[PDB]
């Protein structure tokens, strides 16, 4: 790995942000919409299911 | 008071002699001094991360 070097003035913490790609069984929403409409409970096409 | 001002005055008579004396006097005024102080303190960590 490689360090990194942190900033004076903003605390003794840090902090990050990941993106969770779309088809990923950690991508839980309420913006799922079928084929037909009928708006259903999953946000993501068939999750990770092979 | 006029009767113990006219009462107190310096008459002077025909003979002379010593019979008029007078004096003076003087006094003294004092001064002073001090000394006054306060500090404060800090940490580095303070000053670092604020």
């Amino acid at each position: 790995a490689d360090t990194f070097s942190m900033p004076k003035h903003y605390g003794k913490e840090i902090v990050r942000l990941h993106y969770i790609p779309l088809l990923d069984d950690r991508n839980v929403n309420d913006q799922g919409i079928d084929a037909s409409g009928a708006t259903i409970a999953n946000g993501n096409l068939y999750g990770s299911s092979r | 008071d006029v009767g113990n001002i006219t009462a107190k005055m310096p008459t002077l008579t025909e003979i002379g002699g010593r019979v008029n004396r007078v004096g003076f006097k003087r006094v003294e005024i004092k001064g002073k001094l001090e000394k006054y102080g306060f500090f404060r303190e800090y940490t580095q960590e303070q000053l670092d991360f604020d």
